């Protein structure tokens, strides 16, 4: 048989529900399981879906040059093949042989999906542009002036056509406001300004962090670009600490920090979380980099070419996309994913009302204190 | 941070504004009347005009005060209402309770009334403040 | 003889009101009874009805290798012919001679019938909170008071701007009410409840379930149709259990629910339930599968060729449709089972209108008194 | 080989596009083609998909008792099997052996789908109920009366609260009309009153006919029921002739007679036409009767039991429904299946306006001819 | 050394402005050129670039059994290494040693970019026909004339009812305008243009097509995914032909169309086209499949293990992303590529308002003259 | 429960609760006029002014009731009112305006009629509200 | 079956109604004046009142006729307009063209005017008819 | 093309096309008054009534222009008007109402100012309309 060494990271190597009673390969399930099944079907052999001991992918010690992880199990004979989400790197390929990427991915941004924001004191002006509002105000006062200029400047055929045109105007304005407000309140389209990493770099309101231990951090350290260099400058000089120590920690931070935190992580994990509970996350923008997961095998081997051809055979057959849609979307829980109008939406109306009322009142008082004073003293 | 009380308080102090103004104007009117108390006809015309205005400036007091009380009721504000009720009781008493002697009593009444209304204006301002941010 | 084994499933075979003072074939009643009467008239024989002991139709067991139910009674001579809702199946056709279907049917949908049309008296206040309504009322009276003061003590520049700000205020308020009301009405209008199964696969608000023992789930299983595949995926990963025990419970749990649960069952039983109290169910979605019920008989028999002809003759004469109507609709206890705005939605408006009118009449009368009396006479 | 005799009626026996160049069984295509393919796969044999000569299904001569159609080809040795949409009847089963129905169907109603009807002179009243309109009118005139009763019955605190409550009332009424009209004009739900044959029987506005030559006509002649008997009474005493001589003729009549004609035909043909061009038809209600298409085979044969079991095997496998969805819906062309407001929608408004205007004018004239007359003569 | 066969596909390899006064590797320019420069710096060799004669990449023929293009040049020694967009495939991996993907890509969508935001000056009249507008104007003036007559000759019961009927009229008119405007705005709001492929499968207004020669349709063919199956069914039964010849035509035909046509092509070419004049295209839908481009080399070579390492090193250093930005965005000629109501939708309202105001001023002035002159002086 | 008839009942109720008081004022003014120089002439004429003025309201209310209960399909109550229509027509023919007897008697009868119609309208409305 | 012309025609004949009425009233006024042509003061008061009314009843004629013409213009009705223009020309001429002698001329003018307006009323009725069903 | 500034320009245009005529009437009334018993006193006073009456409109128009071109971000034109504001303030201090010279001179200057401001507003509006 063959020693198929893997690692426990869903939805690749998952333990079946009834795994305590079962003792074998039927315990395991996921993407890599069916992948190895099809690989065997192509080549033809028996395999024992073992698991790595230290629970690590692969790396080396800077001093003892010891290769820990599945890399060690392959180089040091402990394993014969590693069907796992093993990232392809320059160092690993220098010691072992990778197959062609069966899953291309890259770093991506995860943010909580746009929730209903705070209404806004002056939200009732959104249905119409601003210049329109100013033009309305000034048309009103100008019409008032004109009506005033056909009573003292003249004693009507002027208050009639003016009345009709003002009727038309206010009619159309009321209608244009109501219609657009109804459109707003009926469908309620949601959109966030974060459509890429450029937007994150420009602004500084919402923060972002990365797993302090991983190739992601070193990527921002490395790869000096006008954008990512700025992001590293930010995350290096920024308080509090945006970095984390685990994935679920960053996800929970994104959740409870709904509108001021984003997480940069592998696109596969992000799409996986976006379909699980509580369905309160979403991946934005496009992959910042381009990496690929590929099968591994010791330097001197025999399954190298066979598996390298099997991967391309499956990629061309459409089977990898099938297994992906199975273990990411068909298994997906978030397959699916009116209200009254509170005062917070229209508070500005009452503010403006009371303001104009107090202003008119002050005007009346200072007019009376002059009128009566002149009638008395003179 | 609205809870129907910010609007009530601001709309009530907007009215307390002219309330204070009318109290001060009554103060000034009674001052000039007490100081004054062809020339005879002029004084007669002046006192007739001033008393006509006074008569015209009575109903708004009752109106806006009853409005304050009704609003504080409908807003479940049970501390301002209790501070305003005694004035309504005094008005109901004044209906069936009321040149030389009347003038001084009215002066004193207007002075205390101005004091109370200014106090209430400031209380309503502070209430709108610590009800608008909480 | 002639033995006739049947089953006690309603309305196919049922007992009279008092089955204690009754003996013989005159005890039972139902579709199957008149069907057997017609078959006897056709073939000219006297028969004796019997009930199956196990209360089951028929099936094998992986170990006993013995047919049970009426199928077993037919195989092992316990009965010479079966007249009951004995579904046609491959496994059963290999041991008996099913007649041609005297009733074609399939799987259907059942839901809580919609009759909720009791709008609140003051439902017209739902678009925006009552807070805003109170603020509106008090703003109206405050503006009236301010206008009264201005026009009284200073008999302009104050009236003009209070009028303008009131214009703005009401402009925004009527529109804020109208738009939210339009949103409500629209969202309530474009809700297609259900018209088929796919209407359920593409949604998850209205759950649905089948029985815990029957060929229904079997049809859902080992099915190619993507719709039924998705539906099986849903029901298998459902929480709580959409599946249920005997049909009565699956019926009652949707009887209680408003629109959240559906029960996929046999179309005929659904039609029967639709014509029984409390008449709070309905079947709209066409049948999904296609099966039929037939008159069975032992393989090495002489009535098969004399029974199929009678079944076809009764189907052509329309007698079977007559009996179905007789035992489903004529015997039905539910013989009966808009877009505009009914007055019930606006009653409170007229209530408060008349209240204000009466208050105004009262005020006018007391003012007329206090004026005329005190001026002319008192 | 076997003589598989069929007949040309789509979508069962269709000629391939490149049939002139091809010479064999690859020319033919449709439902019955794949059906016979799977039947052979089950049994295992070679078949020549021949075609019937006279282009008929099956019947007999009342005088020469000669069986014409595929029935003759099976009884008279000209054919070995008939995989065609052969309806099962009492007479045919008396001479040959039918398999279990592989396709259950029945008579059904076809009507052109609801097109935008003529607006209606008084359509603008639909958004609100009628009693609401009357109540509005009378509230208006009653408020006018009351306002009149606080100027002569008394000289205000009555014109103030009345004004406020009337403001509230008219506000809510305008809003309730606008919202419902917007709901109507946004989605535009279409529904016809013909949800069954009962509705067709009750009314007499829209007519209906049937192919004058076929079992459908004789079914209405036969099968005396309180509903279908009435329909036969109608179609027998009704002018002009509702019957036709072909199917496409009835379809074209339904099309050009958009809102006053329905066609009663097999549900399969109806569903087939509903998916083809011009996508201007729809099947309504449920199957009035219950028929079934089944394989045929001579009386004394060997494929009888084998094919009878194969049909049930396929029905249980879900393959018949698959082929149906293929040749009816996946092949379907109608997979998919705002405007301004013309005067015809609101003409009643202008009618009412001019009416009230002329009425007020007459009133003014007869008031003047009395006022001036009294001032002159007295 | 070292021969380097390539292809003249932009922007991978392109000529300088004047390729007549240029000789040697300095003639060409593009992503592939700097890539080859980096590979040379890594492995330390001097190379000579060449162009493939057939202008093709490589493939076999069912009869010749000879690889053509750059693949053939590599097999038959015509070239020692290929640096071009040579897609990785199973058939090609069996004859050469593809390096690891230096660019991961796939199939994408392309559409006409939306920029149509030029509303008519008098667009606010679109909700209801101009007929109704004229009727409204003339009804207003007629009602004014009638009121003038009544209040003039009979200085009531006529004024009251004309006021009531005008109340009704305007009540219905403002609402008829507002509701249709709301319908317009809403229907225009809830139109999700496209976000993926399924957004196209479930619709038929926006047609879409691929090239008439390439692996795109091949991927669409022999595909299990129901989405791509339906899309192939659509494109195969399309009329006119959605498929087209060389990409330029498929691009231009969507450049001309507004939103009716889409072109599924290579994501990289789509991004390139998106950054070229006239900048009227965009790519939003994520890549459907997943493939990659690699540096090929003859099987029995020595550079494979010396080229894969260099490719991975450049991918980790970020040089490949740098070059992609340089040749797609930095070299891009399109560096740039609301819900409220812009004033452009309401301009005509203010135009007519000011027209009426000026007309009223003119009338007032001439009336002041004709009055004062004729009365006092003349 | 509403059926648009409860609305007409409510309106007529609010509208006749004014007529009961109007007729009571008629009766009291007749009592005051019972005292049958310039002072009395004024005390009589200034009141007869309002008396002759407030007659159109009767026409208005009665035509309103008739129309409402006509187009409201409320047939029973219309017959209870058309005789008052005939009375109003015979009065418009020529009203006896020797003059006090008929005045007081018609006032008494009309007051009783309105006081009973109030109860009848309340009755019909309470029945129409709980008809469900 | 509206085409903007049914509304125009019905709204125009509604006005032609009072137009005919005023023509007939002028007829009657001139009849009584010609028949009549303390008692002297009564006749003076009566003629003053009637001429005051006449003066009051002039502007509506011009107004509604100009309205007819403008509507027929905006409705592209090119047959009714041509029938109404001569009357507008005659009005414009009357402005700068015009007890015993004046009365008879005005009587004749009013008679012919009544005839024309009745004819136009009937024409507009028939036009609304065969434009409302076509 | 609109930008809300073309609207202020249109309004000021319609509103100053009245002031040009108002100032022309001022000039003609001054020409008539040049004739400096009861008949002449009336011919002078009835006209000086309107003269003193139609002064508030100037304040109104000018405050309107100032506010509009202030909150419209039209800064260039506001400086062309604030000096007239200072003039109006110095006039409200005390207007010389010995009296004809200043009157006619201010009328001439203000007429020229308004006649030029009309052209300037039309110019700015034509530029703002075709800015696209």
């Amino acid at each position: 048989t063959v020693v198929v060494t893997t690692i426990l990271e869903s939805p690749y190597v998952m333990m079946k529900k009834n795994h305590e009673m079962l003792e074998g390969n039927e315990r395991y399930e996921g993407y890599c399981v069916d992948l190895a099944a099809e690989i065997a079907k192509h080549c033809g052999f028996k395999y024992k879906l073992t698991i790595v001991g230290d629970g690590k992918y692969g790396a080396r010690d800077a001093d003892t040059k010891i290769w820990n992880g599945m890399v060690g199990e392959l180089v040091y004979g402990k394993a014969d093949i590693a069907i796992a989400p093993l990232t392809i790197t320059l160092v690993r390929e220098e010691v072992i042989d990778f197959s062609k990427p069966f899953m291309s991915l890259g770093i991506s941004i995860m943010i909580k999906k746009p929730q209903k924001s705070k209404p806004g004191v002056f939200s009732f002006l959104d249905p119409l542009a601003y210049e329109i509002w100013m033009c309305i105000v000034f048309a009103y006062i100008g019409v008032s002036v004109v009506l005033f200029l056909v009573s003292r400047f003249s004693p009507s055929l002027s208050g009639r056509i003016v009345g009709g045109v003002w009727w038309f105007f206010t009619l159309i304005i009321i209608s244009s406001y109501t219609a657009n407000l109804a459109a707003f309140l009926t469908v309620e389209r949601m959109v966030s300004p974060i459509e890429s990493a450029e937007d994150l770099s420009k602004q500084t309101e919402i923060a972002y962090g990365t797993l302090d231990s991983g190739s992601t951090k070193e990527f921002f350290r490395r790869s000096k670009i006008a954008v990512f260099d700025k992001m590293w400058t930010y995350m290096r000089s920024a308080e509090p600490s945006v970095f984390v120590r685990t994935t679920a920690e960053g996800v929970a931070r994104v959740r409870k920090s709904k509108g001021k935190y984003a997480y940069l992580l592998e696109s596969t994990m992000n799409e996986y979380i976006e379909q699980r509970k509580p369905c309160d996350t979403m991946k934005v923008g496009g992959n910042l980099d381009s990496k690929g997961y590929g099968i591994a095998t010791p330097k001197g081997s025999s399954l190298g070419n066979a598996v390298n051809l099997a991967v391309l055979k499956l990629n061309e057959q459409g089977l990898l996309d099938k297994l992906k849609n199975k273990w990411w979307y068909d298994k997906g829980e978030c397959g699916s994913g009116t209200s009254a109008l509170s005062l917070s939406n229209v508070a500005g109306v009452f503010y403006i009302l009371v303001g104009g009322l107090g202003l008119a009142m002050l005007v009346a008082l200072i007019e009376f204190c002059y009128k009566s004073r002149a009638e008395a003293k003179r | 941070a609205f809870t129907f009380a910010a609007f009530c308080y601001m709309l009530s102090l907007v009215l307390c504004a002219a309330l204070i103004f009318f109290a001060i104007w009554h103060i000034i009117a009674f001052d000039e009347l007490r100081t004054d108390f062809v020339h005879a006809r002029e004084r007669l015309r002046n006192i007739e005009r001033i008393c006509f205005l006074l008569r015209k400036l009575v109903l708004p007091e009752y109106s806006i005060h009853s409005l304050f009380c009704i609003m504080f009721l409908c807003a479940q504000e049970w501390l301002t209402l209790g501070l305003n009720v005694p004035l309504l009781f005094y008005h109901f008493w004044r209906y069936f309770h009321c040149n030389a002697d009347t003038l001084s009593y009215c002066q004193k009444e207007a002075w205390c009334k101005l004091a109370f209304y200014l106090l209430s204006f400031f209380y309503y301002l502070y209430c709108m403040i610590y009800t608008l941010v909480s």
